């Protein structure tokens, strides 16, 4: 799943295997430098790919003047009362009306979903 | 020993060096003393968790500039020099790197009013006859 | 201790004129470059033009070891300035204006496929096949 | 103070009338021509590079400031005068200003003699003007001195 | 509404630069991911570590008609992590009265000046 | 123009490396490869040209985006012979690779985001220019980005005489 | 709603969670001990794959929610990827009691005794995800 750039000339390393060793290695193209792999995978590919829509947040929304803000919801790390919520809004989602908080607290961007 | 050859020597010293951006005024001052061999004095304070980096301006040039560090692992920043006898030579490394900003938050503005102003000056605009030329 | 409230003052100077002019030498923090292994660095100036309005071209240990190529900045400072403070004996910090500011990026040395050889794998667009075999003909 | 609701109602038309009192109804087109004016012919003259000329003597020309005078009709015997908006449309005349540019001819005759010459206010051709713009003659009239020239 | 007639971005860039925005030639690729970018006129200049104190400023100065003409546009992305500024001509924009802590910057003196016009 | 070619081509090779990212430079016939004008602005190797594309290396789903854009420009590995694929496809015939080279670069130089820079040292601000088009056109293809709209006016501009004048006159002062 | 089922087009990409491509040289020891539960019991009396096996696995990972709601049975799927590949390719899958439903695919014995081996395998993970149809 990672990606590595041959220490060489720094272009793209791209899987490959030893017969001899019957273990994976990263080759580079255009240099001849490989590397021991130690991932062990290829790729992973996400059908649904329900990546957690909270490390997508950035938690400087809170300064958002348009966004609405709730004192319902404290803050779980800090308590602070006052959060601000919204929706993802993120497409490739095919479904998405949950809230997704951010606490409005300076230096502190907890951000959870309900 | 070549011509094209660069002096080394600076970076087996592991010689250390800051790098500081300064505003156009704290360079004009200076340029205005034409290097008459002081210009003001640096002033580092050390606590027992932090530390405050501060210029002060020369009283008689100018007849608080505190200092702002920055982190230098996102690049590694080495000084070279082309002396004129065409021999490059390695300074060093840069092992700081800091930023001059200025005291006055409002007042300043009016500096820069000036300096926009003088920016300005020479930006010709069309001018308007009274009488149509002859 | 005194560390813990150690207060240092110095005195800045700013000298009127160098025999030598500054400048600024970057590198990729990612390039991961090594002074200790620059036994030998040679800086000339390019030859792809064919002076001072030119690109520079830096070579170190000659050519086993990694070569570079620097690109003058193209942002002017005009309304910014450059200074070097460098640590002396005498105590009073010394400011020097960077003459210019260069990028040097690394440069493979390597089988680099030549532009009518690049022609002949055109036709294999995208049906090319096991990349790595690419290299190997070369 | 501060603006109670059973006064915000004059208060917000007081702003909307000094608004309107200042900027007018045609502000968009009027501000627009006195840029182009005062900032883009200028900056359109000078950004033109120099006239380089060789074919040996060497001769250069910069056109280095513009000069824009009163909207001008000539009659048929070569006197100008000043052109009224009316007249231009009663004579079907277009309301248009004389332009003028300073130039500046160098010549290098390979003599190590370098001889400089200015043409100041060369006339280039004439721009249409914008109505009641800073460069239109009723610029700065008031409604009884507009009156006086058959203006509304 | 009314329809920018368009200033110069040199006053605004020289206070960028001036102002603690670190120039595009200057940084490393790895420091854009946390910083925001700053766009002006569509030109991306430098990055800024901390906007929201930059906006500040901005519309400070903006206000105050200090540095930046009152028909400049400054726009901060906070999701996209971008500031752009306009300064160009054909932007349409409207007088809109400003609001601080739930109260008009507008009182009765202003009103009570503008009576006397 | 930066485009993401669609998914709608079938094959072996195609579906498995995804959709490639193809620029339309001007007085260019043909698309080219988004990483061959990267090469021919002066960076090469991969880690470079990712840095101003990929802001942030640790995030996966974008790197894969680019990938099949990396694998097509594979064939050109140096700045010159990049620069002489893009003159192949110039306005007019480039008789020797050398006027290819030159026709390239001056393309690119003024002809290639303009606003960006005009002058010879502009490549480094072109480049980190062209990589967030590409990176505005990976986080619209990931779905990260809403696409913008054209109705929006924000995105418009209102030409009124000045602006409409100025254009007139700029030709006119040329023919004087 | 047997009927809807037997006519909606269902492809394996409906009905997949994931898929990951491992080196996977030992397959007892395939990737992880989740795999290691169940992998071996295919392994202690293997058939028609004893005498060699490609190096590269594809490991995939079905919904049980999506399976649930098109009735889909895991020998089912293997079955028609049997079919559609014939031997070409070796499916292994667990039962259906564990939480998480798996499918280990690899290529050919006798190809293992020109493309590549790895960028085949992502080949035929694409063309199994759309082109086949459950
Ligand atoms: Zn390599
Ligand atoms: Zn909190």
């Amino acid at each position: 799943v990672g990606i590595r750039f041959c220490q060489e000339c720094n272009n793209m390393l791209y899987p490959k295997e030893d017969k001899e060793n019957r273990i994976l290695l990263y080759a580079c193209r255009n240099c001849d430098y490989q590397q021991e792999a130690d991932n062990s995978c290829i790729y992973v590919n996400k059908i649904t790919h329900e990546v957690d829509e909270l490390t997508q947040i950035i938690a400087d929304v809170s300064q958002d003047p348009t966004l609405p803000r709730t004192e319902d919801h404290p803050c779980q790390k800090c308590g602070h009362k006052e959060a601000v919520f919204f929706q993802s809004h993120s497409a490739r989602a095919e479904d998405a009306m949950r809230l997704y908080y951010v606490c409005t607290a300076p230096h502190c961007g907890h951000r959870w979903t309900e | 020993a070549e011509r094209g050859e660069l002096d080394l020597t600076g970076a087996k010293q592991n010689t250390g060096v800051w790098l500081v951006k300064v505003p156009k005024y704290l360079s004009q001052q200076w340029a205005k003393a034409s290097g008459r061999g002081e210009v003001g004095k640096l002033r580092i304070a050390k606590t027992q968790g932090r530390t405050e980096v501060s210029f002060t301006l020369n009283e008689d040039l100018a007849n608080e500039h505190p200092f702002v560090l920055q982190s230098v692992g996102g690049q590694t920043l080495t000084v070279f020099t082309e002396s004129s006898s065409d021999k490059l030579s390695l300074e060093g490394i840069v092992v700081q790197r800091a930023e001059c900003r200025p005291a006055a938050s409002e007042n300043y503005m009016r500096l820069k009013r000036l300096q926009i102003e003088e920016s300005s000056k020479p930006v010709r605009l069309s001018q308007q006859l009274d009488k149509v030329v002859t | 201790g005194p560390s813990s409230q150690n207060v240092t003052e110095y005195v800045v100077r700013v000298p009127k004129n160098t025999t030598k002019k500054y400048n600024i030498m970057a590198f990729n923090a990612a390039d991961k470059v090594n002074f200790a292994t620059w036994n030998q660095a040679r800086l000339e100036r390019d030859l792809s033009n064919k002076p001072e309005d030119q690109p520079w071209l830096l070579r170190v240990n000659g050519k086993s070891g990694r070569k570079f190529k620097g690109i003058k900045k193209g942002g002017v400072t005009e309304n910014t300035s450059y200074y070097i403070f460098t640590q002396c004996p005498d105590g009073a910090f010394e400011a020097f204006p960077v003459h210019n500011w260069y990028n040097f990026t690394p440069l493979a040395r390597h089988r680099t496929l030549t532009a009518e050889e690049a022609e002949e794998e055109w036709e294999r667009r995208n049906k090319v096949l096991n990349h790595f075999s690419i290299m190997q003909q070369r | 103070d501060e603006i109670t609701p059973d006064l915000w109602q004059e208060a917000c038309w007081i702003v909307i009338s000094s608004y309107f009192d200042e900027k007018g109804l045609v502000r968009q087109q009027l501000d627009s021509f006195d840029e182009f004016i005062q900032m883009s012919v200028q900056r359109i003259v000078e950004d033109a590079p120099p006239i380089d000329l060789q074919a040996p003597p060497r001769y250069l020309l910069k056109f280095e400031q513009i000069y824009l005078s009163k909207p001008t009709h000539w009659e048929r015997d070569g006197a100008p005068s000043p052109m009224m908006p009316n007249e231009a449309r009663l004579r079907n005349l277009t309301y248009s200003a004389p332009l003028y540019v300073d130039i500046t001819k160098t010549v290098i005759k390979e003599g190590e003699e370098q001889l400089q010459t200015q043409h100041q206010k060369t006339f280039i051709g004439k721009i249409p003007i914008m109505l009641r713009s800073t460069y239109c003659l009723l610029n700065g009239l008031t409604d009884r001195d507009l009156c006086e020239l058959n203006e509304c | 509404a009314y329809i920018s007639v368009g200033s110069q971005p040199s006053p605004i860039l020289e206070f960028l630069e001036e102002w603690s925005m670190e120039n595009l030639e200057e940084i490393s690729p790895a420091a854009i991911a946390d910083a925001t970018k700053i766009f002006v006129n569509g030109c991306w200049v430098g990055i800024h570590k901390d906007p929201e104190q930059l906006m500040n400023t901005l519309r400070k100065l903006r206000r105050q008609m200090d540095i930046i003409v009152s028909e400049v546009s400054m726009i901060r992305d906070i999701r996209e992590r971008e500031i752009r500024i306009y300064t160009d001509a054909g932007r349409i924009c409207r007088p809109l009265l400003i609001v601080e802590k739930q109260k008009l910057l507008l009182k009765k003196r202003h009103i009570d000046q503008l009576k006397e016009r | 123009w930066v485009s993401m070619l669609a998914r709608g081509g079938q094959g072996a090779k195609k579906s498995a490396i995804g959709q490639r990212i193809v620029a339309t430079l001007p007085y260019i016939k043909q698309e080219v490869p988004i990483i061959i004008v990267f090469r021919a602005l002066g960076f090469v190797s991969d880690r470079d040209i990712l840095e101003h594309i990929i802001y942030d290396f640790e995030d996966p789903e974008m790197m894969e985006m680019v990938k099949p854009s990396l694998d097509e420009a594979f064939v050109i590995q140096e700045q010159n012979v990049a620069l002489n694929f893009i003159g192949s496809r110039g306005a007019k015939p480039g008789v020797t690779k050398e006027k290819r080279i030159k026709y390239a670069k001056e393309v690119l130089q003024k002809e290639m985001l303009p606003h960006v820079g005009v002058s010879d040292f502009c490549e480094t601000k072109k480049a980190y220019f062209l990589g967030y088009m590409v990176h505005r056109l990976l986080l619209a293809a990931l779905g990260r980005r809403e696409l913008d709209d054209r109705d929006h006016y924000g995105n418009k501009r209102l030409d009124l005489a000045g602006p409409l004048l100025a254009f007139l006159f700029r030709g006119m002062f040329k023919n004087l | 709603k047997d009927i809807l089922c037997r006519l909606e087009h269902t492809t394996l990409r409906k009905v997949t969670a994931n898929t990951a491509i491992y080196y996977d040289p030992n397959p007892q020891s395939t990737v992880v001990a989740e795999d290691q539960e169940w992998v071996n019991v295919y392994y202690e009396m293997p058939d028609f794959d004893v005498a060699r096996i490609s190096p590269w696995l594809l490991r995939v990972e079905l919904d049980r929610k999506h399976m649930t709601d098109r009735k889909l049975t895991m020998e089912q799927i293997a079955e028609k990827i049997n079919a559609g590949f014939g031997d070409d390719l070796n499916c292994i899958f667990n039962d259906d009691n564990a939480e998480k439903l798996v499918l280990r695919i690899r290529i050919m014995n006798s190809d293992e005794n020109k493309m590549d081996d790895d960028v085949f395998l992502r080949c035929i993970e694409s063309n199994m995800l759309t082109d086949m149809t459950l």
